[PDB]
């Protein structure tokens, strides 16, 4: 009974401009076992309608998602990304940064 | 080799909240293009791809059946396991499987693929030559001596040499403006200052596919591999990938890092350099 | 197109 730690990346689908559409993503991976619970944040609220790529594994047998909504980044809005495992004791929250 | 289609089966047992819940993805390449979840409102195989969208009904309800049968077979197994390695029926485990072939110049099969694992951890791979397995621990070799004498080694042969080529070529086809056509990747150095004295160069490469892509920072032509900081190349959304490449430079040595990318869409290797605006 | 497995671990 092996248990993985879950990566993740909180970034964007195109290079921010605020003002401008853009996707909010959260790439977890590595992860293990597969059941995970991910959350966009926009300000500490949790955004609702949120899309999620299936759940498929590497060759490590790690498994990864692609959690994403459509926003509009902005001066003052701030992004992002909470994830919650069974191996992490309290959820792991990881900030969009729009230059990474 | 030259391309390769792949599947991945994932079969979890969910003890107390219901049945084992079984579900599979199909790719070509970097490139997925089907679905089925047993777990979900009509199980039914759903598209993933465009041009896996010019398929006949036909195509979907054969799927979703072979799905519905194989969804059914995991359940057993998912049992038999927990009985292997005498696990209560209390605790979740998970069996995950990934199978494909590998198309070569040949247009024939160049390698056939069959690794089977559970909670994580190896548990049975098809060999090399197609006919002979590979048992992690014992209770593999009691699935190993079942797949032996119900002669699965064989069948498998046979549909990765035969009817795996021959539907990956048909994909390859299908979706040639895409899964044939590179996306080189869209690249720029982003420089932002972490004091008086140093600076960090970002070297980014988006939008591109396939997902093998190479970058790393130099000075003067000598590597900062060691130096360098990478991010694993993360999925865009649209199908096409993200990575990027990042070092910290003492202000005003800037431009003797030079920032190198390789990826096939690219006919020749890019050689970057930071840009002031 | 996914072959039929009908043979269990």
């Amino acid at each position: 009974m092996i248990q993985r730690t879950p990566k993740i990346q909180v970034y964007s689908r195109h290079p921010a401009e605020n003002g401008k559409s853009n996707f909010l993503n959260c790439y977890v991976s590595g992860f293990h076992p597969s059941d995970i619970e991910v959350d966009l944040l926009k300000n500490g609220e949790r955004i609702e309608k949120v899309e999620h790529s299936d759940l498929s594994f590497s060759k490590d047998w790690s498994f990864y998602l692609l959690y994403y909504t459509e926003f509009t980044p902005t001066e003052k809005d701030e992004y992002a990304c909470r994830v919650n495992h069974v191996t992490l004791s309290q959820p792991k929250i990881v900030k969009w940064d729009r230059d990474m | 080799g030259s391309h390769s289609m792949r599947y991945f089966y994932t079969a979890m047992s969910r003890p107390g909240r219901g049945e084992p819940r079984f579900i599979a993805v199909g790719y070509v390449d970097d490139t997925q293009f089907v679905r089925f979840d047993s777990d979900a409102a009509s199980p039914r195989t759903e598209p993933r791809a465009p041009w896996i969208e010019q398929e006949g009904p036909e195509y979907w309800d054969r799927n979703t059946q072979i799905f519905k049968t194989n969804t059914q077979t995991y359940r057993e197994s998912l049992r038999n396991l927990r009985g292997y390695y005498n696990q209560s029926e209390a605790g979740s485990h998970i069996i995950q499987r990934m199978y494909g072939c590998d198309l070569g110049p040949d247009g024939r099969l160049l390698r056939g693929h069959d690794q089977s694992a559970y909670d994580g951890k190896d548990y049975i791979a098809l060999n090399e030559d197609l006919s002979s397995w590979t048992a992690a621990d014992t209770a593999a070799q009691i699935t190993q001596r079942k797949w032996e004498a119900a002669r699965v080694a064989e069948q498998l042969r046979a549909y990765l040499e035969g009817l795996c080529v021959e539907w990956l070529r048909r994909y390859l086809e299908n979706g040639k403006e895409t899964l044939q056509r590179a996306d080189p990747p869209k690249t720029h150095v982003t420089h932002h200052p972490v004091s008086d004295h140093e600076a960090t160069l970002r070297c980014w490469a988006l939008g591109f596919y396939p997902a093998e892509i190479t970058l790393t920072w130099q000075r003067d032509g000598e590597d900062q591999t060691q130096d360098t900081e990478l991010v694993e190349t993360r999925p865009a959304g649209d199908r096409t990938f993200q990575k990027w490449a990042a070092v910290v430079v003492p202000s005003g040595e800037e431009q003797r890092y030079t920032c190198h990318v390789q990826h096939e869409g690219l006919p020749k290797p890019l050689t970057l350099r930071w840009e002031p605006s | 197109l996914p072959p039929l497995d009908i043979t269990p671990y």
